């Protein structure tokens, strides 16, 4: 039923209104592409407003009803795990072909033999980036030039005026949390948060959990280094329910008498605390004068009103157990920990507790610090990219010359290798080589130069003068030859760049009909 | 259907008009206010009779506006930090930071790229940041001009206000606040008392900390070697007359009724009838500095937009202590730093040059408008002072008095480096930020 | 010029809606002012030419013309007179920048040059006015009296003017003191009897009564003002009574005369024999079991009194507000010789309370009519009596009418214009042909010729003085000064010090901003 | 003086047009070409000019370039004395037609 | 374009006798700076016969005779080398037949 | 205003506009000097005119039918 008032669009019009619905998206975010890439305006649903230059945090804020785009933004979902910060390449790059397309269209080409050539361009081209790609720590597991990548990374954000600092952290987290060698790094051990106030150069690693809680009094013990922690669902006190205790008291007769068993409550629990042998014992509600005057004649550091997921990562950082009371207690239920402090911020109060560890760990949280929630919030995505930037050279250290290198370059051997295709989809080889110029000769525009003169000059250069490819100087440095430079991109990367593209460009392609049924 | 049901898409052709539109809105808004022959402005909220008020605040206007436009919003809350953080140049900033884009829709009109225009922005910044820093005058010693300097930059910061008619008696006030001060330039040992009555001219000043609170209802007139414990005995709260007898019977002076500020205040800080009221006044306290100004006026409203412009003063007079850097004002900075980006612009590449010609109009459009609200010729003011400021003369500037040039150090007027810094740097990173941005994107409001 | 940016349309919005308010308050000036007609929504009419009530019932939206609205308020509260010819100046002032604002003069060049005008003009009303004696109160009664005679009330003048002239030198030193607070003195008014019957009391006079309390007479009282209500135990939040039988109901009882007496005990340890109950309709502000208790402790009931009533007695007595029984004490106490409460014919049961004995310099005025009406006229002609004396006692001079002092200003400010420099001889000649819009408009009521008028004056104040002005009674021009047709300086002075401040305001706006 | 100012900057920002025209008729970037000859002839280098031919900046006299100076001084008379009869005009009478 | 920013000027509340005054004056500027820059040659007649090659090659460019430009180069500073007179082309002729190129033309 | 106020303040006797932008005013010493039958027919002729506009109200002239 409901056909009537039905939405269609069939035919060679729908393949061209598909393209011109991703072509939208394309040279909205071609802008954006490059250190120098012009930002975006986001107006948020409920009146908030933010300004970034971020591939990825564009397609997700953009609210796009139609169905070709919302496909491309499925897309970033997987590149942003592989690749992370260039998202704007592969959509740059899927709308560049889709534009080229549509002059094979007019000739009277089917789009299924479009895609056929582009599957085949792009094997051509992902065969050249094998061979003209270059290795950092071939054959050795160094730190030194490991550390440099990730500093050109984090320029390209807000952030880059304390971008050397947090290079270093960033090889000790990734390294700390799994071996080079095991070549299986995790984002899910991996957590970032921040507070307003101090700056950017005061980024830390903490190796544990990180929660914005404090102890259960300022008189408790600042130093926890014995790895002892008790994690109850319930203090060490009478036990009171999750909402209001609501407790009948009708005159004094009654008041000495529960005093009485809420005072032995307070001893036995309080006392049952060495019993067990814990030292800290974190608990998910506060703790009552009563017990904070017990606790400190006994120096039992204890942590109040921790939340829910707070609960759970305590757990899993210090190899503990969320005890669900005290009677469940053991041995085995004690977290491990080299050190807990108290750490304020100033003159806030917000006093977070710090889990060290004291050695290597295999989970580690990242604490930053700035002037501004906003720049902490990007902040928090510069290390996203460089934690893929160094996820992606742990598992392949070979890599290709950026700023635009690796893609003239592989533009010319898809011109040449198009001659030996003879079959209609050569016109699509030939598409997919200018298709690929666009992303630096967005480059060259984002920065404020001519791009095709800047385009053309880099190919003679790199046809004429050497045998390496050369990149577009965007940053209005000395000149070209990116090596020099020291942007050098991921060959798993560009790799994914062209697949994720081509994939997004055939799946577009052998589309040729949109059907939705309408408010009746 | 790519953006419909509330879901809306500025392209790159409309969204440089409406980022543009939108701030240069907020510009042309409030920069009439700008100079002390600033124009009124009527503020009347829809709906209702009794939100009328007039004003000449440049910060003022801003704060109870509603800005639905992201890239004016943007320019908005980059004044309210001026005037919140600084006290002074929040019309400046947003008046400069508009003309820079008014100017730079011009540009891309010529083709020229925004980044193009962002990179001679940077460089004309630097060189207008270092004419500054040159033309700057420092008073180490010679108190006496370090206090005159004061002086005349409290008049500054009075200027275009509710007490600028007796700006001659808040100069002394806002001033002696300052110089008995001599160290840390924290506002918070700098109470303002306010109480009816009186003229503008009738306030009063007490350097002992006076306090605008009675306590108890039968108190001691004065105690010696007291003792201060806050929560001498202080509370927020209001202490019964049952505990005052017994406080009163250990002799212990029982203050009630303390504000917030009265905590924060009286940690680091006799009886006094100043407008019908039993005040609190310290003596010998420890880091004595401390002081109180006395307003008095005939209602709250009086009082309020007293102390709203006094504290402006105390902003900028403390920030003048912590730095005693003081450049002239009248046009004579805005024209300096204005002529060194017209010298850079001669070593420069081809595009920036354009690009930073236009910074330097910018500046120039600040004394133009100071010049437009007090009804003189700007267009011979403004560029006479071109040709004082191209052959030496570094001192010229516009003097509202008799409407001709004047040497601004004979005739008195002079404001802070620090804030004609941030003014210049505010003013750049906003701009700065509109033209990084090409595509406003809305989703469906809910 | 292009002028892209056109804000001077919010001058001309402004203006216009001034001038409006101008326009039709300009007819009702002079006592031959021509009649208006207002209708209230509700479907009644109702005929008037006092320009402060034309002015409260027009319903003012605009807020340049609201300016004007609250600054003939001004006059008032200062002045008392002079309402009407204010807002007819401002109006002639903005319509005269009006022609200003097209040369290409600036609003702030013309702000500044009408202060020039008032500075001078204010110098050229002072040297031509006639200085007089304050403690000769001869001058005093002629002056409101004939004055009174241009007001409703022209028989009955010689009765209230001079029961004025002595309640302020009673508390007012005479030609020593230089402020007068017109509230220090009270106006009671109540039905029956005629005009002639007025008594000026030295101390205070009400108009509630004291029942149904029984003392009706307390020498020697220490009258004291507590706000909080007297009354049973009540409690805001959610209560219950609990009554087990008769007797916790009647036990109840026994406990509410407690509560209430309880209070009453602490107010008997301080002396106070007076108790000033501020009137609340909220609640019981005073029960039937309090009047019994009161009635023991010999307290006079004083109740339903209003704030501004209480105001009076504020400063009469010296008594201060009290909000709790607990912080009442003795030193808040007023005082008295003798308190009572007279009834008389026609004067009502009021309660007059003599011998003060406090500092402070207060009296109040009973007063006698048939109709309401005719109390009513008595008492709206005393304020006009106590505000043109109080003119008097701030400007101790007198000035001619009929727009002779706008002549004189007019004149003089022509030829001051021709040896100032700049745009403030334009700005100053402008301030200048704006005053003759008063004189005019008195000329057109009538009916004369309003240039012939002017132009005739403008000649004898070049050869004479400001005793030449427009006589309505005979309907021509006429020496003023023998028609003693005078009004004090301060109406003229403050005319131009709020008009002009106004205007300049109004000049200053360059737009309006709508908030939310 | 002050008015005068900004008459005299439009003079030469007419002048600096020539060379912008002759810059886009060749479809070169006419605003690097022009804005670099000013920041150029503002410090020495009073000799630069515009190269169509290669389509950059270099020196007329190596290169070889160089027009009468008779030419030039009637081209900056007729041009400013004929623009002087036109600004000058403020009210056009048109006559009937025969 | 000296008109097209009068315009501009006209709009900003400036009079056209006041930028006439600014005009007078610029035009001396720019008549002093021809004077500094313009270079004649009172020696060196080689180096002159070579500068009006290149008022020739400047004189005839956007012309028919791009192709064949370098040759009449010569014939024109030739032809004004023979007169050493008044600019009266009337002594110089002017002929107009067909056939041959360009660079066949004689004098 | 200006010259008007020199006329009274500065001296008695009549000073013009310096138009042509010459030292000052007092074009006395500027040598522009104007003819008494000049200015008289110059007012005269202009009253003339305004009195012979001021007595006309009616314009009357057929229209074609």
């Amino acid at each position: 039923k409901d056909q009537d008032r039905k939405s269609r669009l069939m035919g060679l019009e729908a393949l061209k209104s598909h393209i011109m619905a991703a072509k939208a998206v394309a040279n909205t975010m071609r802008t954006s592409l490059g250190p120098n890439g012009l930002d975006k305006m986001m107006v948020d649903k409920d009146g908030d407003v933010t300004v970034t230059n971020d591939g990825a945090t564009i397609l997700s804020m953009m609210d796009v009803d139609h169905q070709i785009a919302k496909l491309m933004v499925e897309l970033s979902k997987s590149q942003d795990d592989e690749i992370g910060d260039g998202t704007t390449g592969v959509v740059v790059l899927a709308g560049a072909l889709l534009e080229e397309a549509e002059q094979l269209l007019d000739r009277g080409i089917h789009p299924i033999r479009i895609a056929d050539g582009y599957e085949q361009a792009a094997r051509v081209a992902i065969e050249h980036l094998d061979k003209i790609s270059d290795s950092v720590l071939v054959d050795i597991k160094d730190t030194e030039p490991l550390i440099q990548t990730a500093k050109t990374t984090l320029g390209s954000k807000v952030v880059n005026s304390c971008h050397r600092q947090m290079a270093e952290i960033a090889v000790n987290a990734v390294l700390t949390v799994a071996d080079m060698e095991r070549r299986d790094v995790d984002f899910e051990l991996i957590k970032v948060e921040g507070k307003v106030g101090g700056r950017l150069e005061d980024t830390k690693l903490i190796k544990g959990v990180i929660v914005d809680k404090d102890f259960s009094h300022p008189q408790m013990p600042k130093k926890v280094e014995d790895a002892k922690i008790a994690i109850l669902t319930c203090p060490f006190e009478p036990p009171k329910p999750k909402t209001k205790h609501k407790l009948d008291v009708t005159s004094v007769e009654d008041y000495k008498a529960l005093q009485k068993y809420e005072k032995e409550k307070f001893e036995e629990m309080i006392q049952q605390i060495k019993e067990t042998g814990a030292n800290l014992a974190i608990c998910q509600w506060g703790f009552d004068d009563e017990a904070n005057h017990l606790l400190l004649q006994n120096n039992l550091p204890a942590v109040r009103w921790v939340g829910g997921p707070e609960i759970e990562l305590i757990a899993i950082a210090t190899g503990g157990r969320i005890v669900p009371r005290f009677s469940e207690l053991t041995a085995e239920k004690l977290g491990f920990a080299g050190l807990v402090q108290e750490i304020s911020f100033g003159t806030t109060k917000d006093k977070m507790l710090v889990i060290e560890q004291c050695k290597n760990s295999r989970a580690v949280t990242i604490f930053i610090r700035g002037g501004n929630k906003m720049i902490i919030e990007e902040a928090k995505r510069s290390l996203h990219d460089a934690l893929c930037v160094i996820r992606n050279l742990i598992r392949d250290n070979r890599v290709v010359y950026g700023g635009g290198a690796a893609e003239i370059s592989c533009a010319l051997a898809v011109s040449q290798e198009a001659d030996k295709c003879p079959t209609l989809e050569q016109y699509a080889m030939r598409a997919f080589a200018d298709a690929l110029e666009v992303i630096p000769m967005a480059l060259s525009e984002n920065s404020g130069m001519n791009p095709i003169q800047t385009m053309t000059e880099v190919r003679a250069r790199q046809v004429k003068e050497m045998n390496p490819a050369l990149g577009i100087d965007c940053l209005h440095k000395g000149t070209n030859d990116m090596k020099q430079q020291h942007v050098i991109e991921t060959l798993i990367g560009k790799k994914q760049q062209i697949s994720l593209a081509t994939q997004m460009v055939r799946m577009i392609l052998k589309i040729d009909d949109i059907r939705k049924p309408g408010e009746s | 259907n790519i953006f419909k049901a509330g879901a809306d898409e500025e392209r790159a052709e409309t969204a440089r008009l409406t980022s543009f539109i939108g701030a240069i809105a907020i510009g042309d808004l409030v920069k009439s206010t700008l100079g002390p022959k600033g124009m009124d402005k009527i503020l009347l909220s829809s709906g209702r009779d009794a939100s009328l008020m007039v004003t000449n605040d440049g910060a003022t206007i801003l704060k109870n506006i509603g800005v639905d436009n992201p890239a004016a919003k943007v320019l908005v809350d980059m004044s309210r930090v001026q005037d919140d953080e600084v006290g002074d140049g929040t019309t400046s900033v947003t008046v400069l930071a508009a003309e820079l884009l008014r100017e730079a829709e011009s540009l891309i009109a010529k083709k020229i790229h925004p980044q193009t225009i962002i990179a001679g922005w940077r460089e004309a910044t630097k060189a207008a940041r270092e004419a500054l820093l040159s033309s700057a005058v420092d008073h180490g010693s010679d108190e006496v001009k370090f206090r005159q300097d004061l002086m005349n930059i409290a008049g500054t910061t009075l200027s275009s206000k509710l007490l600028t008619h007796h700006k001659d008696h808040f100069t002394k006030l806002a001033v002696e606040a300052v110089l008995r001060l001599k160290g840390s330039g924290n506002l918070e040992a700098i109470h303002i008392i306010k109480k009816l009555g009186g003229s503008l001219a009738d306030s009063y000043l007490d350097e002992g900390f006076l306090l605008d609170k009675k306590i108890g209802v039968n108190q001691p007139k004065r105690i010696e070697n007291a003792k201060i414990l806050i929560a001498c005995f202080i509370n927020r709260q209001l202490i019964y007359n049952y505990p005052e007898q017994l406080f009163g019977a250990a002799g212990v002076m029982a203050i009630e009724h303390a504000d917030f500020a009265g905590v924060e205040r009286l940690a680091l800080v006799e009886e006094v009838m100043i407008g019908e009221d039993k005040l609190i006044h310290f003596s010998g306290v420890a880091l004595g500095e401390a002081c109180t100004i006395v307003l008095r006026g005939a209602t709250q409203q009086i009082l309020d937009e007293a102390e709203r412009s006094l504290h402006d003063a105390l902003c900028v007079l403390a920030q003048t202590v912590k730095d005693s850097r003081t450049v002239y004002g009248g046009g004579c900075s805005e024209m300096l730093m204005a002529h060194a980006v017209t010298q850079l612009a001669n070593r420069t590449p081809g595009k920036e040059a354009v690009a930073m010609e236009s910074y330097a109009k910018a500046l120039r459009m600040l004394p133009t408008i100071i010049a437009d609200n007090a009804g003189y010729d700007s267009a011979d003011l403004v560029a006479q002072l071109r040709a004082a400021h191209s052959e030496g003369n570094t001192t010229a500037g516009l003097d509202m008095r008799e409407g001709t040039i004047g040497d601004m150090a004979i005739l008195g007027i002079t404001e802070s480096f620090q804030v004609k810094r941030q003014v210049l740097l505010s003013a750049a990173e906003a701009a700065e930020v509109i033209l990084r941005v090409d595509n406003i994107i809305k989703a469906a409001p809910r | 010029y292009q002028d892209r940016d056109k804000p001077a349309q919010i001058r001309f919005s402004n203006i216009s809606a001034a001038k409006a308010v101008a326009d039709a308050i300009r007819t009702s000036l002079g006592p031959k002012g021509m009649d208006k007609m207002i209708q209230d929504g509700k479907g009644d009419v109702t005929i008037t030419n006092d320009g402060a009530t034309i002015l409260k019932q027009m319903q003012v939206l605009h807020p340049a013309a609201r300016m004007l609205v609250e600054l003939s308020k001004a006059q008032d509260i200062e002045a008392g007179d002079g309402t009407t010819s204010v807002v007819i100046i401002a109006g002639s002032l903005l319509d005269s920048c009006t022609k200003l604002l097209q040369k290409g003069i600036h609003p702030t060049i013309i702000s500044e040059s009408f202060q020039k005008a008032l500075e001078k003009g204010i110098e050229i009303l002072t040297d031509m006015s006639r200085p007089v004696e304050l403690s000769d109160r001869e001058t005093l009664l002629n002056s409101a009296t004939t004055s009174l005679n241009s007001k409703v009330v022209s028989q009955y003048s010689s009765l209230l003017s001079p029961m004025s002239v002595n309640a302020v030198m009673k508390v007012i030193d005479p030609a020593t003191a230089t402020s007068v607070d017109l509230r220090d003195i009270k106006i009671v008014k109540k039905l029956g009897g005629t005009i002639d019957d007025c008594e000026l009391v030295e101390g205070l006079v009400l108009t509630q009564k004291v029942s149904n309390s029984g003392i009706t007479r307390v020498e020697k009282a220490k009258i004291g003002l507590i706000q909080f209500c007297l009354s049973a135990p009540k409690t805001d939040m959610d209560n219950q009574i609990v009554v087990s039988d008769y007797a916790q109901m009647d036990r109840v009882l026994r406990e509410e005369r407690a509560y209430i007496l309880n209070l009453v005990k602490q107010i008997k340890k301080t002396g106070c024999n007076v108790l000033l109950i501020q009137k609340s309709i909220l609640r019981d502000a005073l029960s039937d079991l309090a009047l019994h208790f009161l009635n023991k402790m010999k307290i006079m009931v004083i109740k339903d009194i209003e704030r501004e009533d209480i105001e009076f007695i504020c400063k009469t007595i010296g008594t201060k507000p009290v909000a709790h029984i607990d912080q009442f004490t003795a030193d808040m106490l007023g005082s008295a010789e003798l308190a009572e409460e007279v009834n008389l014919n026609g004067s009502g049961k009021l309660l007059k309370i003599t011998g003060c004995a406090s500092p402070g310099k207060t009296v109040t005025i009973v007063v006698r009519g048939s109709n309401k009406l005719v109390i009513e006229e008595a008492e709206r002609s005393i304020h006009d009596a106590l505000c043109v004396i109080r003119c008097l006692v701030k400007k101790r001079a007198l000035i001619a009418g009929g727009g002779a002092p706008e002549i004189e200003l007019a004149l003089r400010l022509t030829e001051y214009s021709r040896t100032l420099s700049g745009m403030e001889s334009y700005c100053v000649r402008a301030f200048a042909d704006a005053m003759e819009v008063i004189p005019s408009t008195l000329a057109e009521n009538a009916g004369l010729n309003p240039i012939s008028t002017v132009t005739e004056l403008r000649n004898r104040h070049a050869q004479g003085e400001k005793t030449a002005g427009i006589n309505v009674r005979k309907g021509g021009i006429s020496n003023i000064l023998e028609e003693l047709v005078v009004q004090p300086l301060l109406v003229s002075v403050s005319a131009l010090t709020l008009a002009t401040e106004t205007v300049r305001s109004i000049l200053k706006i360059d737009d309006v901003v709508n908030t939310r």
